RNA sequence: AUUCAUAAUAACUUUUCGAAUCGCAUGGCCUUGUGCUGGCGAUGGUUCAUUCAAAUUUCUGCCCUAUCAACUUUCGAUGGUAGGAUAGUGGCCUACCAUGGUUUCAACGGGUAACGGGGAAUAAGGGUUCGAUUCCGGAGAGGGAGCCUGAGAAACGGCUACCA
RNA sequence: AUCUGGUUGAUCCUGCCAGUAGUCAUAUGCUUGUCUCAAAGAUUAAGCCAUGCAUGUCUAAGUAUAAGCAAUUUAUACAGUGAAACUGCGAAUGGCUCAUUAAAUCAGUUAUCGUUUAUUUGAUAGUUCCUUUACUACAUGGUAUAACUGUGGUAAUUCUAGA
């Protein structure tokens, strides 16, 4: 066409929003922002579909317009604001704190968070580089640019960020045997330890990962996102702990939680 | 397709509703307790012209009505509904036959039905099925539409070309039937179109000899046309020759 | 009806492509241009009306013209425009010299007055103060950050020289 | 621009149209159970068929393969909840052997006549579509309800119905009014 | 022999919209389904709010009868109800008034005619009255 | 993986940006000048990054026809150098050089009552046949061509011309 | 995972014609009570179109002397509301159709160390009159304009001229 599109048809929306397919004909096209369209969750979706806090769309606008909803410490008032991975969401009138982290089944999940964990945030470092007047900086996956980091921090490292000041607390290096959330791809929503990184030059690096049930899988480096240490994560994982079960296992677990 | 279109324009130029047109519509109610003047009143009150209605009530039965909405020259004819053969004579010259239908009274098996059939046999151009008495039934539409549809299935029987009996009570259908009468091209009836015919507006007489003279007839020619040498028939008068 | 246009040196009519800032046209839509007939600049026998201005008054009075006089609808709105209309000093407050109008209704007679623009008030002084403030404050804060970083860097290089000292003593031993 | 509302046929017309044997078989089948179209039979034949397909497609795969296990067990326990497949035949190889009558025997229509709330099967028809016959707290008016097993022990008359309780119907109080008014006179 | 029982399920306390929302079960045997008005009345006494601070909608009477589900919100004051609710609901509750504005057709037509007028138009009125007197 | 990021020298420039803007609160501190300070947020603004894009782009894949066997290059066909143009690579164009490039593994031409795909119908399987049409991509707005505005249009519920 | 009738005096074949079933595929005939649901000028003429509508937009927070509305309770700069118009943004999305188009489009997959990017988000800015503390608005320069007042033109337009 000619310019950027401004709509999003219902069926063409990213599936893991779980929008029903007779509600309408369109679906909340995420605004421009911190995260990629395909892999972000517009606040309206988070608010009306996943918290049930509002029934319509205008109820959601109504909510948003009282400066109620914060995202990463700050107040956003865009129905289609693109809150994606690892972002903190604050509802002060309920005194609740949310974190957008992936469920085992590859979709976004509600996750309650203490005030002491809401303060900070992780960020995969997508690129370090040297800017004007020779001042070195990183660019972290949520789009944040941070100046004067510690020289030990190269690509793929995770960074802890005080949401308040926007400064770097500490960080984590990308070495064999760390804890890791896998963000894009099929194994998205899993957690495990990185066995070894496979290096393919001019192509996509892979990573072998072994979870807590000592089962293994492989994903591109592109989707590996470092959390912390062996059983010492820097954020609180959801229930499921990024441990994916065969449909048999889940069938059994469900039928075994029925005794009335 | 360009040829087709040209030919179609040529065949649709007989009704240039500004100077050279004469669309004959004949109004035929099929029910005793029904008024044709009323049916016309509806069709021309939906043209928003109160004057052309008021000027006709006084003294007339044949009218030259020009509609400006669609730019068309209609000629309306209402028959002497006491004379059967006058009804037949009326319709058999028409380009259009409107049928009035009653919501109250069922059409007569011995009279109105025979109007239908006989018109149908002698020849009919384009016909339409229209109602006026529909408001006379229950005020709620739920019951009126019943009558309408039963009438539609009665009317479909003799005239399968149509499936919609139009209701003049509603402004839409009336505007639509008027629309059709104006725009839609009327089909051809073989025998009448191949020998020509003039409907007379003004008939004057000039004395030439003490025992015979010259009937003068001012009217528009439709069909094949007339030649000075050929004879002319005039119904219930006989065959005469042209001067 | 077609209006005359200054420029077109011709005693007739000619179609032009008119644009934004010209006569005889008002652009309906942004950047739109249009082809219109326009009348030449040179007066002829076709003109229904000629539009004339008076530059030098004559000996005799003109009834509908010179005899009557119409007041200018609107007085100044900007502070220094006012200051020019009443020839006031820099130190004269403009507040008082502002033209008002006396509107009438019912049994009340109320008076309106134009808002003064570009008017120096405590507010704008505050905002400017705020600008110098945030600019300088920001600059000093930045210098602080680069200082702390340079401190870190310099300490790390010295740590690196100590490590290489240990490695040189281990390689020599 | 909506989503396109999906939909599907339900039955399937026989291949040979006039086949004196199939004709009869069908008629006796409609007779045992009071069906009105042959179509009612076809619908069953068709569901049956889809099950026999799922069946085979599982059968050709290795035992102790995740898929045959999962979908096998599912298909089985599904067939069991409606009591089409008996408790003891709980293995795929029987679900093939299944025939039409095994399905035709779980209709609400049927179970109403086999729980003796009706005199004949046709009576059961009428009684169902007449909004008389409830399954627990629900009325049901479709002759093809397909009674699950845990819902067998609940079927009774409707708390709405004349027989279930409530007041007599329109005919009843019509004749009550007729006799009472004829005697008052 | 009726016994209208009103149950409230899946209840949530929503401070964001200063209200509590929930599902409404209604068991109404022998009863030909319960009016909305009545429902508001009976819910008010329960959640201790004004009859106008309660809203109920979407009620669907089950097959066969004697039950129906709907949805219901109830605000912390009637002020907030008045400012958060959709207007047509507040018309169902008389708590606001239907505003007589002409047909859609009409409105659009007026907009479009007015497009063809540059400026206030009293100019054009003086001019046309003048050219008509002429 | 770079003549990358970045820094430095020398100059250059019809000198780009470096807040004359708005709404709310109105407080501190003194030499008492109505002096200097002072919260929150809106809009704007340069560069870098990000998001939304866009444009090009690599590999592999298209129905019928030999009663289409040679086709491409004056007029770009294939490549080199240099330039010009473009947001940018690039025969995209312009000069100047070469004499190449495709082809029975079916080019080129002709046909299509041909938009492409996700998909649909039917078959045990293998297939055969549909896919104008609800999602994606493309193309057009009576037919051609040209252009303003703008981040984005060769736009037609914008403009200009010719043809109908 | 099926076939049956037709060449002969009779027979077995090759072989087609005929029959049979499907189409969530069009048309048409005859017929038509109820629930849910749904497509619908694609096929031929990307043929032609009357009328009506489909794109406009203002918040505590760009510009109000409407000679508008509200008067009223502090406002003699303004201060409530606000047509009009200037500014800003949008009109490049959407919706439609399938005419063109056969390595073209498109699918999958790459690349940009080969580029542009309104917007969003995050960072980002002491240097910008003459001399060296003396001289020139920074408590803040300048100009047009619209709407409006009034004068007009023409059969006519979402035409506009002069002051
Ligand atoms: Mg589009
Ligand atoms: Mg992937
Ligand atoms: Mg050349
Ligand atoms: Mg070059
Ligand atoms: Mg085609
Ligand atoms: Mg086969
Ligand atoms: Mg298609
Ligand atoms: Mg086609
Ligand atoms: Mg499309
Ligand atoms: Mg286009
Ligand atoms: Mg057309
Ligand atoms: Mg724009
Ligand atoms: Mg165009
Ligand atoms: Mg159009
Ligand atoms: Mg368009
Ligand atoms: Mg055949
Ligand atoms: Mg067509
Ligand atoms: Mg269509
Ligand atoms: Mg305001
Ligand atoms: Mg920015
Ligand atoms: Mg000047």
């Amino acid at each position: 066409a000619r310019g950027p599109k401004k709509h999003l048809k219902r069926l063409a929306a990213p599936h893991h929003w779980l929008l029903d397919k007779l509600s309408g004909c369109y679906a909340p096209r995420p605004s421009a922002g911190p995260h990629k369209l395909r892999e972000s969750l517009p606040l309206i979706v988070f608010l009306r579909n996943r918290l049930k806090y509002a029934l319509n769309g205008r109820e959601v606008k109504a909510i948003l317009m009282q400066r109620h909803v914060k995202v990463d410490g700050k107040v956003r008032t865009d129905t289609t604001y693109p809150a994606g991975f690892m972002d903190v969401i604050t509802l002060d009138a309920t005194n609740e704190n949310f974190r957008l982290v992936y469920d085992v089944k590859g979709r976004f999940a509600v996750h309650r968070i203490t005030d002491e964990e809401a303060s900070y945030k992780l960020g995969k470092v997508k690129k370090v580089q040297l800017g004007k007047k020779g001042v070195p900086y990183v660019v972290t996956h949520d789009g944040r640019t941070i100046r004067y980091p510690d020289p030990n921090i190269k690509v793929n490292d995770t960074v802890k960020i005080d949401l308040a000041s926007g400064k770097i607390t500490d960080f984590i290096k990308f070495d064999a045997g760390k804890l890791v959330y896998v963000t894009g791809g099929r194994n998205l929503g899993r957690i495990g330890t990185i066995v070894h990184k496979e290096r393919h030059d001019g192509g996509f690096d892979l990573v072998h990962i072994k979870d807590s049930l000592d089962n293994t899988f492989v994903t591109r480096l592109n989707n590996v996102f470092v959390i912390g240490e062996q059983g010492k994560p820097y954020i609180s994982l959801p229930k499921g702990k990024g441990i994916k079960l065969s449909i048999a296992e889940e069938r059994d677990r469900r039928r075994a939680q029925q005794g009335l | 397709r360009a040829q087709r279109i040209l030919d179609s324009i040529e065949n649709r130029k007989l009704f240039e509703g500004k100077n050279g047109a004469a669309k004959i519509i004949t109004i035929v109610p099929l029910v005793n307790d029904l008024d044709p003047l009323d049916i016309l009143y509806k069709l021309l009150k939906c043209a928003d012209d109160e004057g052309i209605m008021v000027q006709e009530v006084d003294s007339k039965r044949i009218f030259n009505v020009h509609i400006k909405k669609f730019k068309s020259n209609l000629k309306i004819i209402i028959p002497d509904m006491t004379n059967f053969l006058n009804i037949l004579d009326c319709a058999k010259v028409a380009d259009f036959v409107v049928f009035g239908l009653s919501g109250v009274q069922e059409v007569d098996e011995e009279f109105g039905e025979q109007i239908i059939r006989a018109l149908e046999l002698q020849g009919i151009a384009s016909y339409i099925g229209v109602i006026s008495n529909l408001s006379a039934v229950h005020e709620k539409e739920k019951f009126q539409l019943d009558v309408k549809q039963s009438l539609e299935s009665y009317f479909k029987h003799f005239f399968p070309s149509e499936e919609r009996v139009y209701n003049l009570e509603k402004n839409s259908d009336a505007l639509n039937v008027l629309r059709t009468l104006c725009q839609r091209l009327p089909r051809s009836i073989n025998w009448r179109d191949n020998r020509g015919y003039v409907v007379a507006d003004f008939v004057d007489f000039v004395e030439t000899s003490p025992d015979s003279g010259d009937l003068v007839i001012e009217g528009t020619v439709r069909g094949i046309g007339f030649n000075a040498n050929r004879l002319v028939h005039i119904p219930d008068f006989g065959d005469f020759q042209l001067n | 009806g077609f209006p005359m246009k200054q420029g077109v040196l011709l005693p007739t009519r000619i179609k032009l492509l008119l644009t934004k800032n010209v006569s005889c046209y008002r652009p309906r839509r942004d950047g739109e241009r249009k082809r219109k007939s326009v009348r030449g600049a040179i007066v002829g026998p076709d003109l229904a009306v000629l539009a004339l201005v008076i530059v030098k008054k004559g000996e005799q009075e003109l009834e509908g013209l010179t005899d009557t006089t119409v007041p200018k609808r609107l007085g100044p709105k900007r502070a220094n425009n006012i200051r020019k209309f009443f020839g006031l000093s820099k130190e004269d407050d403009v507040r008082d010299f502002v033209i008002r109008r006396e509107v009438t209704k019912g049994e009340k007679t109320y008076t309106k007055a134009p808002k003064i623009q570009r008017l120096v008030t405590p507010q704008r002084l505050q905002r400017k103060r705020h600008q110098r403030a945030l600019k300088v404050r920001n600059a000093q804060a930045q210098r602080e950050a680069a200082a702390e970083y340079a401190q870190l860097l310099a300490k790390r290089l010295s740590e690196r020289k100590a490590e290489k000292a240990e490695i040189r003593k281990r390689r020599a031993s | 621009p909506r989503a396109p509302r999906t939909y599907s046929k339900t039955y399937s017309t026989p291949k040979r149209p006039y086949e004196s044997s199939r004709l009869d078989a069908e008629l006796k089948l409609a007779g045992e159970f009071g069906l009105k179209n042959k179509k009612e039979i076809y619908r069953i034949s068709f569901q049956l068929s889809k099950i026999r397909r799922a069946a085979r497609d599982l059968l050709t795969r290795d035992e102790k393969d995740p898929k045959r296990l999962f979908e096998g067990n599912a298909l089985i326990r599904r067939l069991v909840r409606v009591g089409v497949l008996s408790e003891d035949k709980k293995k795929l190889d029987y679900v093939l052997a299944l025939k039409v009558e095994d399905f035709l025997e779980r209709r609400l229509q049927t179970q109403v006549y086999k729980l003796g709330l009706a005199k004949s099967v046709h009576h059961a028809r009428v009684l169902i579509t007449q909004r008389h016959i409830a399954v627990g707290k629900q009325i049901v008016n479709i002759p093809s309800f397909m009674v699950r097993l845990d819902s067998e022990k609940h079927i009774d008359f409707a708390p709405t119905s004349p027989f279930g309780g409530a007041r007599p119907g329109r005919v009843a109080r019509r004749n009550a009014a007729r006799k009472a008014e004829a005697s008052g006179e | 022999s009726d016994a209208v029982t009103i149950r409230t399920r899946k209840v949530i306390s929503n401070p964001l919209l200063a209200r509590k929302q929930f599902v409404v079960d209604v068991l109404h045997p022998n009863r030909a389904n319960v009016s909305k008005d009545e429902l508001r009345e009976k819910l008010a006494e329960v959640y201790k709010a004004e009859k106008d601070a309660v809203s109920v909608f979407g009620f669907r009477t089950q097959f066969g009868g004697g039950k129906s589900v709907g949805f219901g919100l109830v605000y912390n004051s009637v002020a907030e109800a008045k400012k958060f609710e959709p207007t047509y609901r507040l018309v169902r509750y008389g708590l606001a008034e239907k505003v007589e504005k002409a047909s859609r057709q009409q409105r659009k037509q007026k907009k479009n005619r007015d497009k063809k007028i540059f400026g206030t138009g009293k100019r054009l009125a003086k001019k046309v009255a003048r050219r008509n007197a002429d």
